[PDB]
């Protein structure tokens, strides 16, 4: 009664992929009929629970992950199918409790000028581990000659930025994601429907 | 730690950073294209110039990886495409002065006006004046003074700028380890590195030359009987015996015979095929006319058209307060935008081209997931032979049938179908031999055969013996008829259009023959075939991924070109023109002229 709980969900903006956030929840009435006729869910699949006993379930902690990201990479937030999302960005645990949410902004997240606010990693490392993140600006250099200056001839930038315009393909539209996870304890916390 | 690896890390950075810049720079031009300001054309060289820093920056960059060490045949390609030192061969000061003449040329082409002696009010340019006269006058004398004046006007203009053209341009070409221009221009049929399917350099000359030998017999009689014919509308002006005048093929130059249907009709009673009338008679709708090619696509098993391209495209004419260029373009612009431009009237002539465009865009549409360099058809032939079948298809009679413009009778005498085929040809096998001419002409000019005081005669000693025609008046070396071509005043190759004709009627067999098709070829319509589509979407998705001659056998089975498409597509009209020049002369004389003296 404390908590719309989806002030993430609805909201003026969000933040970039690699510094996805996170936020508890807690204390909630958690009504989802409404938002079955919301604007239309890109995708909305749940893996532990069933869509049809949501709210009957009470679980104990619930956390939110917001972050947006383009349309053809949207199919990556899943366990498995590590690509450029799923292992530079945000992976996602093999065993997986929760469920993930996505609609697509037409001209919330896209201007006549160009959206250059939102960014992504595309060098790192390593494939990060799940629920990790790295916002570090490391200057990337996979040639055994570090540079570690600047811009070098074989080092890089290792975070790019997204550019949105108004008459995109949906391929590569603003897509806004939100997942939701559960996870796994012996020790309650106050949610339920 | 590799090589390898390095060059795929910098291969991602480089395709991730140039489609967003080739994108903006595709916007502008298309800011431009479609609404003429100085802002729009100045924003428009602004994005350009920032992409072309841009590639000279990564070619640079991707000259440092050796290719030699590579073993990955797809990303050597792409690291090939981006080492290409280009015109940043030249020295700065050389380039500037071939780009001002390249720029001059185009201009003057595209600006050059002739006027009327006798009334020198009257002034015409190229377009649509020139081209008017050139395609519906029937005076010998007023044809005569078109062709001369353009030639004689803009052409001599064009001749010290084109002589500078050639020699720098093959200079350019050869600081990047090619013979000449067209040896660079060759290279684009090139395929090295892949085993059983490579093909070499010279390997062109001579398929395209073994392949002009079948083709001559059909033109051959063609050309007889459009020479009788003509000589019943320019009494005493046309030897029974020798080339056609330059003046009298239809166009300025004669790259198409389109009209001389009116004078070359086998069956005038028969009816010409013509749905013109039938369309402004039908309630038309021009998204409609472009949605109907829409669904003819999909009913192949293409997608259908992008929501972009339904609101961004542009169907058409804007009218008197927005002017814009109207040559039918497809324009794949990247990030999945997808665009057409063109000022649609309500014809026959732009239903074809509407369908032809479209298939670019499918084409376009297709090997998009593919990397950016490879997003190109297989060489510079595959596009346009598309498009080219799609119009094919459309224009059968079966299929104007089916979409309700024609009358349900369908009368087809065996004098209507003979109609169209010679209308077909007039088109199709009368650009052959101009094609095909003016890349040897061009070819052995940048190859340094062609002295400079014999750049007119070899030009016409090679116009009489291979298309058989004759100019009506004599040129010296002051005048330079080859540059008084578009394609050859503005830096274009030519060869596409001879190898765009045989591909066209390879997959036209394939597919059909994939439809199971039984009747003449000509008759063939591959709509509802999802079969036939599938086999070109196999094809499509490649990009430039494969060698050319790969993904051609992966459809028609054979590693080259072949012409027994076109002969089987014409066989008919082959025979019946054989037949109706038994009393007629077959071949030309190297030695009548117009003139004497
Ligand atoms: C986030 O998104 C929007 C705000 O932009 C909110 O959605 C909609 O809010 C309106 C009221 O302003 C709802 O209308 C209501 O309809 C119900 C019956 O469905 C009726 O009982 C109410 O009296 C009211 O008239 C609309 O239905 C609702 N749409 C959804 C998503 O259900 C949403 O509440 C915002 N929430 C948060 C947490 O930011
Ligand atoms: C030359 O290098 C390219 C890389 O640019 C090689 O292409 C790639 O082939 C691998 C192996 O099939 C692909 O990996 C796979 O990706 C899928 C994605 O769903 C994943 O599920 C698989 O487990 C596997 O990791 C890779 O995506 C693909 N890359 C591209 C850009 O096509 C190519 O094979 C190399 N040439 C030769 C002859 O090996
Ligand atoms: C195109 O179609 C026409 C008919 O639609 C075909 O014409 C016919 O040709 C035959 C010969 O092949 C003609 O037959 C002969 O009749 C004369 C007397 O008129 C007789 O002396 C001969 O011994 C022979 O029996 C027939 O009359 C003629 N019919 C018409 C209506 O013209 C023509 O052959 C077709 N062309 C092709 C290339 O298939
Ligand atoms: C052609 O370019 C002009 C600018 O050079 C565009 O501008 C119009 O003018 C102002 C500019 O802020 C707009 O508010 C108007 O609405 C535009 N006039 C119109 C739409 O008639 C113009 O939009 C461009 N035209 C097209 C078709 O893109
Ligand atoms: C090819 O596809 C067209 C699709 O337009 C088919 O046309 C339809 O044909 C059926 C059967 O005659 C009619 O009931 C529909 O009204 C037609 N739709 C139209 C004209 O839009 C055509 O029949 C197909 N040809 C085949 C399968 O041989």
């Amino acid at each position: 009664n404390l908590c719309p709980f989806g002030e993430v969900f609805n909201a003026t903006t969000f933040a970039s992929v690699y510094a996805w956030n996170r936020k508890r929840i807690s204390n909630c009435v958690a009504d989802y009929s409404v938002l079955y006729n919301s604007t239309s869910f890109s995708t909305f699949k749940c893996y532990g629970v069933s869509p049809t006993k949501l709210n009957d379930l009470c679980f104990t902690n619930v956390y939110a992950d917001s972050f947006v990201i383009t349309g053809d990479e949207v199919r990556q937030i899943a366990p498995g199918q590590t690509g450029k999302i799923a292992d530079y960005n945000y992976k996602l645990p093999d065993d997986f409790t929760g469920c993930v949410i996505a609609w697509n902004s037409k001209h919330i997240d896209a201007k006549e000028g160009g959206n250059f606010n939102y960014l992504y990693r595309l060098f790192r490392k390593a494939n990060l581990k799940p629920f990790e993140r790295d916002i570090s600006t490391e200057i990337y250099q996979a040639g055994s000659k570090p540079c570690n200056g600047q811009t070098g001839l074989n080092c890089y930038y290792p975070l790019y930025r997204y550019g949105f315009y108004p008459t995109d393909g949906v391929g590569h539209q603003p897509y806004r994601v939100v997942v939701l996870s559960f996870e796994l304890l012996n020790a309650p916390a106050t949610v339920c429907g | 730690s590799t090589i390898e690896e390095q060059a795929k890390t910098f291969l991602d950075k480089f395709n991730h950073e140039a489609e967003d810049l080739f994108y903006q720079s595709s916007l502008a031009s298309w800011n431009y294209n479609t609404n003429i300001t100085e802002e729009n054309v100045q924003n428009m060289n602004n994005a350009g110039d920032k992409w072309s820093a841009f590639l000279k920056e990564q070619s640079t960059l991707a000259q440092m990886y050796p290719l030699q060490e590579i073993q990955n045949l797809t990303v050597k390609l792409q690291l090939q495409a981006l080492q290409q030192n280009g015109s940043s061969v030249l020295s700065e000061d050389k380039s500037k002065r071939l780009n001002t003449i390249l720029n001059t040329m185009s201009t003057i082409y595209s600006t050059g006006k002739v006027c009327n002696p006798d009334n020198p009010q009257e002034c015409l340019l190229l377009e649509p004046g020139l081209n008017e006269i050139m395609a519906n006058s029937l005076d010998y004398n007023e044809r005569l003074w078109a062709w001369e004046s353009w030639r004689s006007e803009v052409g001599k203009q064009l001749r010290p700028l084109y002589e500078e053209y050639v020699v720098l341009k093959n200079e350019m070409a050869r600081a990047n380890h090619y013979e000449d221009y067209g040896d660079y221009w060759r290279g684009d049929y090139e395929v090295n590195g892949v085993d059983g399917y490579d093909y070499s350099r010279g390997q062109l000359i001579e398929d395209v030359e073994h392949t002009f030998e079948e083709i001559k017999p059909l033109y051959e009689h063609l050309h007889a009987y459009v020479r009788a014919k003509l000589m019943n509308a320019y009494p005493s002006y046309i030897s029974p015996i020798g080339c056609l005048p330059a003046h009298l093929l239809g166009d300025m130059w004669g790259r198409f015979w389109t009209n001389l249907y009116s004078l070359t009709v086998p069956f005038g009673q028969k009816p010409n095929i013509d749905v013109t009338d039938a369309m402004v008679d039908q309630a038309w709708d021009a998204q409609r006319i472009f949605k109907e090619a829409e669904k003819f696509f999909v009913s192949v098993g293409l997608p259908n058209m992008t929501q972009g391209f339904w609101e961004n495209s542009m169907l058409t004419d804007p009218g008197n307060v927005q002017k814009a260029v109207c040559h039918p373009t497809a324009w794949d612009l990247g990030k999945g935008d997808f665009r057409i431009l063109m000022c649609t009237k309500v014809t026959m002539d732009d239903f074809l081209t509407a369908h032809h465009e479209m298939g670019h865009i499918q084409y376009d549409m297709a090997y998009a997931a593919q990397p950016f360099l490879l997003r190109n058809g297989a060489n510079e032939g595959f596009h346009e032979a598309v498009g080219e079948i799609m119009s094919l298809s459309a224009a059968t009679p079966k299929h104007l049938k089916s979409i309700g413009l024609l009358s349900p009778d369908f009368q087809e005498d065996n004098e209507t179908e003979i109609n169209f085929l010679l209308k077909q040809a007039l088109t199709i096998v009368g650009t052959l031999p101009f094609t095909y001419m003016l890349e040897k002409w061009r070819w052995m000019v940048f190859k340094g055969e062609i002295p400079k005081d014999q750049w007119m005669k070899k030009w016409w000693e090679m116009k009489r013996e291979i298309v058989g025609v004759v100019e009506p008046v004599p040129h010296d070396e002051t005048y330079c008829d080859p540059a008084s071509l578009f394609h050859v005043s503005n830096d274009y190759s030519f060869i596409r259009y001879y190898t765009r004709t045989l591909y066209q009627f390879q997959f036209q067999e394939a597919l059909c023959q994939a439809a199971k098709h039984e009747g003449p070829l000509h008759k063939c319509d591959i709509s509802n075939s999802t079969e036939a589509g599938q086999k070109l979407f196999n094809m499509l998705r490649l990009g430039k991924s494969e060698p050319w001659t790969l993904a051609l056998e992966n459809v028609v089975g054979a590693k080259n070109m072949n012409v027994r498409p076109l002969l089987n597509y014409f066989e008919p009209l082959f025979t019946w023109l054989k037949d109706q020049n038994k009393n007629s002369f077959v071949g030309w004389s190297t030695d009548w002229s117009p003139y004497a003296d």
